[PDB]
Parts: C-alpha cells; structure tokens; sequence
C-alpha cells in the first residue's frame, strides 16, 4: 500500500476540511467547515480558564467570533479541540521541517490520522490499495515513517 | 536549574536552563529537543505570553515551574 496525500481546497477552511476527511472516512466536502467552526467556539467559550487569553493570542470571546469567520485558518488549538472531541490521534506532518506533531499523544487513543502541512495549507494522508484508509491504528507506527517519506518528497519539490 | 513545560500535543518536556537565559534561547533550546521551529512556538507562563528578547526569573519563573507552549500551526 502507499501513503498519498488528497488534495482539498486553499478556502481559508483546510483544516477543518482536512481533519473532517480523515475521521469521516475519506469523505471530501468543504461544507462541514461552519459547523467545525462552531463546534470550536463552542468548546473554547465553554472554558475560558483553560482558553484565555493568553493561550489564545486574544480574548476568550473576541477568539470565538474569530474562528466563526469563513476566511480565519486553523492551527494547533484547533486540532487539539478536534483530538479530543473525535477522540483521536491527529498527527501532522511538517513538510518544511520534515517532523510529525502527534496531537493526543497523552491520552492513549486507538486510532491515529494523518495530515500534511506546509506552513500555510493543509491537505489529509490516506492509504491506497477498494475505498481508501484514512484512519489507523495508534500502534501503526508503518504511517509515521510513510508520512515522513511523503513530507520529504514533498520538500525535495520546493 | 529545572522546568518543566507543557505543550499542546500532551507532552511534558523538561528544559535544562539558568534564570538568565533569552526567550528566545528557550525557543533555541527547545528546537534542539524537539524540532520545533522557534517561529513556531510561543512560549507563556502564568497566563501571560513571553516576549522575546528578555529573561526568565523575570517573571517569577523559578526552578520546578510549569511555562506553557502553543504551536501556532495556522493554515487554511
């Protein structure tokens, strides 16, 4: 099988559009992209403790105005809130660097997915063979090492 | 001196210093343990953001504290 990246579109929504193509199955569609926002607000409102404003970069409320917004990106925080609530490992892959940031790594999941960043935009990783596999197991360790040669030929391209 | 920080993946990483060390050489140090790129990060401590360009133990920041990471990661 090889590891290959699927291309989704630079709309400001990426991210969401890239985390939902990997819990979801393979499912392309940056529709979900509002509702993943408001999922976000919702959770970040909710602890305005733990998400103030100095995690944030701004304030508690001001921060979820923000990601309700149609042409904000998302970035670590984002991913962090999406690993809990989907329960699961998303790993992300640099392409510039070439290293991979297991989000989740703390809390024993048993599934892991794969997303590639190259510092402005995100794209999903999947397997090919038959429908493609987005989703793994948290001990597939096969992946981390596929992805990394996936985000080096990437970076041997720039 | 000992600290330790927390990032956002779960990790607890601990960072061997002196409390006359730049932020910005936390962020060096932290790139050789753990590859993040310094332009990456952002350190804070006690819900307030380290700026660069200045010292720990400036804020209080003593051996066995907790200081906070968040990557930035933004794309769309």
């Amino acid at each position: 099988p090889v590891l290959t990246r699927t291309v989704v579109p630079a709309d400001n929504s990426a991210l969401f559009t890239s985390v939902y193509y990997v819990v979801e199955g393979g499912v392309l569609n940056p529709a979900c992209a509002p509702e993943m926002r408001r999922l976000i607000a919702q959770i970040v409102a909710s602890d305005p403790d733990f998400y103030s404003e100095a995690i944030l970069g701004k304030t508690n409320q001001e921060y979820c105005d923000w990601i309700k917004r149609d042409d904000t990106w998302g970035g670590a925080i984002e991913i962090s809130i999406l690993s809990k609530f989907y329960q699961c490992e998303i790993c992300v892959v640099d392409t510039q660097t070439v290293r991979i940031d297991r989000f989740g790594e703390d809390a024993g999941y048993t599934k892991r997915v794969l997303l590639i960043y190259d510092g402005i935009h995100y794209d999903p990783l999947q397997r090919n063979f038959t429908p493609p596999l987005t989703i793994f197991s948290s001990n597939d360790d096969i992946v981390l090492v596929q992805a990394l040669e996936l985000a080096d030929e990437a970076r041997r391209r720039r | 001196m000992q600290i330790f920080v927390k990032t956002l993946t779960g990790k607890t990483i601990t960072l061997e210093v002196e409390p006359s060390d730049t932020i910005e050489n936390v962020k060096a140090k932290i790139q050789d343990k753990e590859g993040i790129p310094p332009d990456q990060q952002r350190l804070i401590f006690a819900g307030k953001q380290l700026e660069d360009g200045r010292t720990l133990s400036d804020y209080n920041i003593q051996k066995e504290s907790t200081l906070h990471l968040v990557l930035r990661l933004r794309g769309g």
